[PDB]
DNA sequence: ATTCGAAAATGATTACATTCGAATCCATTCGAAGATTCCATTTGAGCCTGCTCGAGCAGGCTCAAATGGAATCTTCGAATGGATTCGAATGTAATCATTTTCGAATGGATTCGAATGGAATCT
DNA sequence: GATTCCATTCGAATCCATTCGAAAATGATTACATTCGAATCCATTCGAAGATTCCATTTGAGCCTGCTCGAGCAGGCTCAAATGGAATCTTCGAATGGATTCGAATGTAATCATTTTCGAATG
């Protein structure tokens, strides 16, 4: 598909689809913004599970949690100018 | 004790008479999922904690220990509130 | 609609031994369609700013530039330009 | 009279998560006074939200979107 | 183009015999630019959040109730209201 | 006109043309939208340019300068709360 | 360069918020506050200028910069 | 021949009055080209950018010294001291 | 771990938007002069800040009693949510008939000046 | 009672705002074509009022003791004043560069009709 020519798990067709759907006026959407934004939201995605993984492995435990994901989050400068919300249990 | 976990430091049924009584003022016969509420009450409990921690600064400012009313008013007024 | 599967994916990609919960499933949903709408309306600025129609990748490059901090935005832009680059060929 | 059931032990455990050492004894009306000001702001607009939809019940997401108008953001009830 | 007609005329019909600089004219533009563009998003938000495609005068009036400071969006509740009606009237 | 008909001074053409230059998507817009939002245009740009004229005739002149504009904004609580942008020009309240 | 903003122009801004005594020690913490604000603009109004390729920054950029940075200016086009 | 405090309330009065710009043209313009040169090299100016730089710049200066001022008073002095700018600045959210 | 309505991918086809070269022509940069005006440095002084110490205040912890919250059915009638027209209203397509925007031109409004008669400060 | 600052008071050239003109957008009208938002009807949830507890949290009272507050010095550090001395600012003039417009020429995104797979609800 789209996203094994691109190398990635995220979809690019939806994301297309989204992008189309969230443009004011008549414009349109190339084919490669879809790329470059699945790509980011990976990134991004792997990135924040990554550091609750260590945090969860920290603790002897298999599964992640909102606490986890809340102290990897507020341990770190970038995810925590990134993110401002407020996590639910954490 | 309480900086380490994660529950709700208040107890529900008063925050949800509470919140009701508030939502009177706006609309008469309101009905409220409980996710409502639920989601109240950890904004609520997010922001209180959030002016704590500012009211802590401002004390040790003035060179106390003890939290005080003008404490809270000068966090409040700094953050444009 | 969700993200569930893919954030699965990734998920068993970088942990291929922990798990997830259905909170910390709902809290990342909630984080994807965050940056996404931001993105998404800062490149639509972009587009508009410069009296353009289509939105491309230099509108997400531009926006990922103007929205993440750091180093962030470095990796970022790395991994985007990449998967660009190894999709057209 | 439901803002006194905010007690003297939920602002003390509340102020114990801020890192508060010791607590003035009139601390606790200013605490209610300004719980009370943000509350109203929020069901305030949450109400709005859930009258464009001609609605009688107010939503989980009526809630987060008011939040997030505001710029208190909340993630784990949708969105 | 510019509103500088327009606030022309509703100085005229406020202030009759005071006039306005070109600096003031600047601001006042900008600040009525500004204004435009936090409603219009804010409807575009509102019909998207019930499913709608048409943006309607329930949206600006729910628009105007959520951007506006009480006792500034009562009046102007009223004065869109009073609008529309004399509009249809005819 | 419209405008005339509805009772304005803010024109509902060309409000209707950018409102429907600002839509996503493949979005509609209703002829009394625009005669709405003129209303409230008018409404507002009324209330501000009345506090500035007051603080002119206060101060013994005849026009409107970005002084004024800021003497009226910050003088009022509710302007003051809606407009939080900077001003070119007007300084400060003097205070203190 | 950032010496020459000078300590009577910092006593004016003082003066303009009010401020009736100052400290010795107020000029450098002041030079550094406005260096971080400048920057934190500069890069942003660049960024603007770059992606309408674009070699010369204008006053629209810094209006849209200063705009996203929640600091709203009247009188320069916006 | 003035006691200490009198000037000084008397340029509080001038300078809240007046709708000026505080600070020098040529520094600030210096300053400006040499932050901007880290960024991108043979960058060009409209003195429309410097100007909203400049008032921008002074806005800002002028309400952290209001926010300065309501510290230095909760702490039961009237001079300004570097602890009052940092206090500030960390519940507006900067630090 | 299964089925499957749902949606994405394939293959042309146009128009449509974007890209490539000129051609100005604004406007940014650069160099020069100079006269005042801001700034820098020192000085002398007074007021404000910081420290100590005692004096008054009031917060935390303990305990016995009282009280209100949480938790799990029960139900039941209120209230969203989905279907099918359907009737209200928006957009597209031409044709005018304004209307607003870009030029120039003199009435008031603003600005700069020495002059002079008043609040304001030390003494 | 002798400075120094404010606070009008009258004089005029200048800068600027407010009227006038011509011409290219651009609303407003008339007439379809057709989406899209409403109005009734029927399902399914879901929220509210009730009941009954053990129990876990809250409430005074008080007592100790730690904390804040007020008073008096000491010093040290910021302010006000005067005198040189850099340097901004206004105006001037050329020279240089690069933003905007405008034709031509491609690059490509959206809309069809088939085909296939894939994500979501259910186990």
């Amino acid at each position: 598909s789209r996203s094994q020519r691109a190398g990635l798990q995220f979809p690019v067709g939806r994301i297309h689809r989204h992008l189309k759907s969230r443009t004011t006026s008549h414009g349109r959407v190339g084919a490669t913004a879809a790329v470059y934004s699945a790509a980011i939201l990976e990134y991004l995605t792997a990135e924040v599970l990554e550091l609750a993984g260590n945090a969860s492995k920290d603790l002897k435990v298999k599964r992640i949690t909102p606490r986890h994901l809340q102290l990897a989050i507020r341990g770190d400068e970038e995810l925590d100018s990134l993110i401002k919300a407020t996590i639910a249990g954490g | 004790r309480y900086q380490k976990s994660t529950e709700l430091l208040i107890r529900k049924l008063p925050f949800q008479r509470l919140v009701r009584e508030i939502a009177q003022d706006f609309k008469t016969d309101l009905r409220f999922q409980s996710s409502a509420v639920m989601a109240l009450q950890e904004a609520s409990e997010a922001y209180l904690v959030g002016l704590f921690e500012d009211t802590n600064l401002c004390a040790i400012h003035a060179k106390r220990v003890t939290i005080m009313p003008k404490d809270i008013q000068l966090a409040r007024r700094i953050r444009g509130e | 609609e969700s993200y569930s599967i893919y954030v699965y994916k990734v998920l068993k990609q970088v942990h291929p031994d922990t798990g997830i919960s259905s909170k910390a499933m709902g809290i990342m949903n909630s984080f994807v369609n965050d940056i996404f709408e931001r993105i998404a309306g800062e490149a639509s600025r972009l587009a508009h700013y410069n009296k353009r129609s289509t939105i491309t990748s230099r509108e997400i490059q531009t926006a990922v530039r103007l929205l993440l901090p750091g180093e962030l935005a470095k990796h970022a832009v790395s991994e985007g330009t990449k998967a660009v680059t190894k999709y057209t060929s | 009279d439901n803002i006194q059931g905010i007690t003297k032990p939920a602002i003390r455990r509340l102020a114990r998560r801020g890192g508060v050492k010791r607590i003035s004894g009139l601390i606790y009306e200013e605490t209610r006074g300004v719980l009370k000001v943000f509350l109203e702001n929020v069901i305030r607009d949450a109400v709005t939200y859930t009258e464009h939809a001609k609605r009688k019940t107010v939503t989980a997401m009526d809630v987060v979107y008011a939040l997030k108008r505001q710029g208190r953001t909340l993630y784990g009830f949708g969105g």
